[PDB]
């Protein structure tokens, strides 16, 4: 139901499973907990709150908003975005 | 993959539900994109067209793509009574996608190869999103 | 309406969302069921507002306008109960500089 993504520096994301089945490399990572040696906090929070943006917004006709990115985070994400597959 | 000729009148309404500056794009009759004004961001514009024609829309300034009624393109319908709603929105970009977005729109291109990420990476910020690659991609089906 | 929220307590950050009319009580259930342990030996804070049990996310701030899921509001989780421990959130990873390529 809830897996554990835990980011390069230590703190501990708590996201339901099929969130984190977004991504493909998670999928295969787990089958639970998975380590991120690469990905900083900063990082992998976005990231969790793109899976709740995705899951929440595809397959929808209630307008969609932008899913913002501050330019400072833009390289890290894009690396983890790349790595994650997602 | 063209529009057809159909000469039977199609008023439709392109409503911009997006923050994005809106380009329509209609298919001529042999195939070549035409390009149209442009929609600011929540406006709206009552619009001739006719009936099996094809229309698609981008980012203006980008040419990221976007969805018209959930779908990739827009054909007017049997018209019936009452204009035809095109709406025009954002879709759930892949984070990747979306990260190239931000990052193209901030760096100058002749500074790409000066970004600290792997190669690969620099290859996609350069392979930017555009209408004849789509209409190649969207024929195969 | 669904609210989404970051629940956070020290390096540990849960994702999940929340009727707007579910009560601070019923938040602190889901918590039990993640964090397995029970909703009298947890208390929970809006920034450093203590929350009252029987008061809905609404009625506690959490709205549509204000917990969006990709921004979702934080709420912080204290523990023990015999003594409780002071909220404590640790923050995330900075990130670096910024390249000068940016205008
Ligand atoms: C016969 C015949 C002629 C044509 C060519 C033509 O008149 N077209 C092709 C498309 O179906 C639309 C139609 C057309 O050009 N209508 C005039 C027009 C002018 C401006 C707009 C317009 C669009 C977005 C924003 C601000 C203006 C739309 C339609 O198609 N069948």
């Amino acid at each position: 139901m809830y897996v554990k993504l835990i980011s390069s520096d230590g703190h501990e994301f708590i996201v339901k499973r099929e969130h984190a089945l977004t991504s493909g490399t998670i999928k295969a990572m787990l089958s639970n907990e998975v380590n991120f040696r690469e990905i900083p906090s900063h990082v992998l929070s976005k990231v969790c709150m793109y899976f709740t943006y995705k899951v929440r917004y595809t397959n929808s006709s209630t307008e969609i908003p932008e899913f913002p990115i501050a330019p400072e985070i833009a390289l890290e994400l894009l690396m983890a975005a790349n790595f994650l597959d997602c | 993959l063209r529009s057809v000729n159909s000469r039977e009148p199609s008023q439709v309404i392109f409503c911009n539900r997006s923050p994005r500056v809106v380009l329509p794009v209609w298919l001529n009759f042999d195939g070549e994109p035409q390009p149209y004004p442009t929609l600011p961001p929540g406006t709206g514009r009552r619009i001739h067209s006719y009936r099996g024609h094809l229309w698609l829309f981008r980012d203006a300034g980008t040419h990221d793509g976007l969805l018209v009624n959930q779908t990739e393109l827009f054909v007017p319908s049997l018209n019936d009574g009452q204009p035809i709603f095109a709406n025009i929105t954002l879709p759930v970009y892949t984070l990747k996608e979306r990260c190239l977005q931000v990052v193209r729109s901030l760096v100058k291109p002749e500074n790409y190869r000066r970004l600290d990420i792997v190669r690969s990476l620099y290859e996609d910020l350069e392979d930017h999103p555009n209408v004849q690659k789509d209409l190649e991609r969207l024929t195969q089906e | 309406m669904d609210v989404f929220l970051m629940i956070r307590r020290h390096k540990t950050t849960i994702f999940t969302d929340a009727k707007e009319s579910s009560t601070v009580f019923e938040l602190k259930r889901i918590v039990e069921g993640i964090l397995k342990r029970p909703p009298d030996e947890q208390r929970l804070y809006k920034d450093d507002q203590l929350l009252d049990d029987g008061k809905t996310l609404g009625e506690c701030g959490f709205t549509s306008q204000t917990a969006r899921p990709q921004a979702p509001a934080t709420v912080g989780l204290a523990f023990r109960a015999d003594t409780f421990e002071a909220l404590c959130i640790e923050p995330f990873s900075s990130p670096p500089e910024l390249p000068d390529v940016m205008k």
